């Protein structure tokens, strides 16, 4: 599926960069990508400092996905 | 209540520490099982349970058969490996294990320490007799968490107003307050670790002072740089690893006395030295229970076959009370000797923090010696809980303070 988003898709090469990868499903769970520790790391603090907003570490944990984290930076 | 029989006892569930006293169950391990199999639980596979002192020492030292990359403690080993493999020290072999260690024993050999030691020493002092006025208070919180975690941040260059958020990832990342915990709140806690040591290490890379992190970003393995993920790994088992074990080691040293009064009265009396008494506080508390390995190859140990893959868990509580090596295991004895115990584990992987670890414990038995004549628990204590570490949250106490000793020290 295609991103639909300037975030979507932003947030999509911020999935394939970390993961070391190409073609990283929108919808795909970040540990099911085969996503570990240090990964989630610079994953998450890429994220914060790119979109200046503050991602709690536990909300990442609950949606692990570049759809469900582009909403929660939208709202 | 003392369990009788092997098979329903599941070591991985941290319940089963705190229900059970297992001295019965380690001794029947280390008779007529020395190399058990523990079975598999739900999703875990099962493992191999390695009780004799002897065994333990033996495969802590045999880094070719069997390997730390794939994890060292149940929680990595148990999910199939280690995300910090060949990254961390303490989950790194070979040659990168060789000269990791190489760099980092630079700042943490005694030779490089002696400056913190006399730091500590003096830290410990203010800490104890401030408790000792008061009497009545919480050792755990007002002494013990005091020292472990700061001297650590210290070298390392964490900023002093950070440390107390650093302590509360620590209660929660391999151990925990909460009996019921779930994965996840530990899966967090240990991340935000790696959080917060990911922009510390960077301000550091671009701007180094003196301290240990920057000794970490100034030097070079094999010619060439460390990662900025390699030295917030290390960060990682220093902040965990200056902390955790010696305060759990400190906080059992009192329990213990209390239960000991014989004990405690040589020690204050000088009629044993600090050496010896910190290596039995050491010997009798031993904080981290269990290390472990993957076979890498088959094995042939006991009769019995361990299969290359296999997890393979070393033991430590068990190896010190070990019967044919220590007479009468169970005597908390400060003058015990000799007193080879295994509390720092053994080989390669040899504890870094063992110098410090010892300078720690040394500094509060000379500090309680001197300006205290006895203390009595007034309170029910709270164990933490966990399947790797063992010791106490909070020690509710009454110091009797050395009034004598005390108005000299106010000089
Ligand atoms: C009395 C308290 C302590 C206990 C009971 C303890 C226990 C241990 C044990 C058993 C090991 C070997 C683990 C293995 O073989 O996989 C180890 C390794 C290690 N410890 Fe400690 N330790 C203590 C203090 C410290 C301190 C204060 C530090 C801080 C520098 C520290 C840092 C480390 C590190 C970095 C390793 C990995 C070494 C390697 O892989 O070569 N420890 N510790
Ligand atoms: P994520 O993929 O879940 O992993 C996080 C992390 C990179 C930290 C990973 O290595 C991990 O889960 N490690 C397990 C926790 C651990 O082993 N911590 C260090 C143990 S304390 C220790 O070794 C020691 C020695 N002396 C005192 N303490």
């Amino acid at each position: 599926r295609e991103p639909r988003n300037e975030t979507e898709s932003r947030l999509r090469r911020i999935f394939e960069e970390v993961l070391h990868s190409e073609d990283v499903d929108v919808e795909a769970n970040f540990f099911e990508l085969g996503g570990h520790s240090l990964q989630a790391t610079k994953l998450v603090s890429r994220i914060r400092s790119e979109f200046d907003a503050e991602l709690p570490l536990r909300d990442f944990f609950e949606h692990p996905n570049v759809a469900g984290l582009a909403v929660l930076i939208g709202g | 209540p003392i369990p009788d029989d092997i098979s329903t006892i599941n070591l991985t569930d941290p319940r089963t520490y705190e229900v059970n006293d297992l001295s019965e169950y380690w001794r029947q391990l280390r008779t007529t099982r020395p190399l058990y199999w523990h079975p598999p639980v739900g999703d875990a596979p099962g493992f191999w349970v390695v009780s004799r002192y002897a065994d333990v020492m033996a495969l802590y030292k045999d880094n070719k058969k069997l390997t730390s990359e794939k994890g060292n403690v149940l929680v990595t080993l148990l999910a199939g490996g280690d995300s910090a493999a060949g990254k961390m020290l303490a989950v790194t072999d070979g040659a990168m294990h060789r000269g990791l260690r190489n760099v980092l024993l630079k700042s943490f050999s005694p030779q490089a320490l002696k400056p913190i030691v006399d730091q500590i020493r003096v830290n410990t002092t203010r800490l104890v007799v401030d408790a000792a006025r008061r009497g009545e208070c919480d050792f755990a919180a007002d002494v013990a968490e005091q020292i472990p975690l700061n001297t650590i941040s210290d070298l390392l260059g964490v900023p002093a107003a950070d440390r107390e958020f650093l302590l509360k990832l620590n209660k929660s990342a391999l151990s925990s307050e909460d009996a019921d915990q779930s994965a996840t709140d530990a899966w967090l806690a240990r991340n935000e670790i790696l959080l917060y040591f990911s922009e510390l290490v960077a301000e550091r890379r671009a701007k180094p002072t003196e301290d240990v992190i920057s000794v970490l970003a100034n030097s070079m393995v094999d010619g060439k740089p460390l990662t900025e993920e390699v030295i917030v790994l290390n960060c990682y088992s220093l902040i965990l690893g200056g902390d955790e074990t010696s305060r759990l080691s400190m906080i059992d040293s009192v329990q213990t006395f209390t239960q000991y009064p014989d004990q405690w009265e040589l020690l204050r009396d000088g009629k044993v030295t600090l050496e010896s008494a910190t290596e039995e506080v050491l010997r009798w508390a031993t904080p981290a229970m269990h290390f472990g390995r993957r076979a890498v190859t088959d094995m042939e140990l006991h009769g019995q076959v361990i299969a290359a893959g296999d997890v393979v868990t070393l033991w430590n509580n068990s190896a010190n009370r070990d019967e044919e090596v220590f007479a009468d295991p169970y005597a908390f004895d400060l003058n015990r000797s000799p007193n080879k115990h295994i509390t720092f584990g053994y080989g390669p992987h040899f504890c870094l923090g063992a110098y410090l670890g010892r300078a720690e414990v040394h500094a509060l038995l000379d500090a309680l010696r001197t300006y205290t004549t006895g203390f009595e628990i007034t309170g029910e204590p709270q164990r933490i809980h966990s399947n790797f570490l063992t010791g106490l949250s909070r020690l509710p106490v009454r110091i009797q303070p050395n009034e004598a000793a005390i108005a000299a020290y106010d000089s």
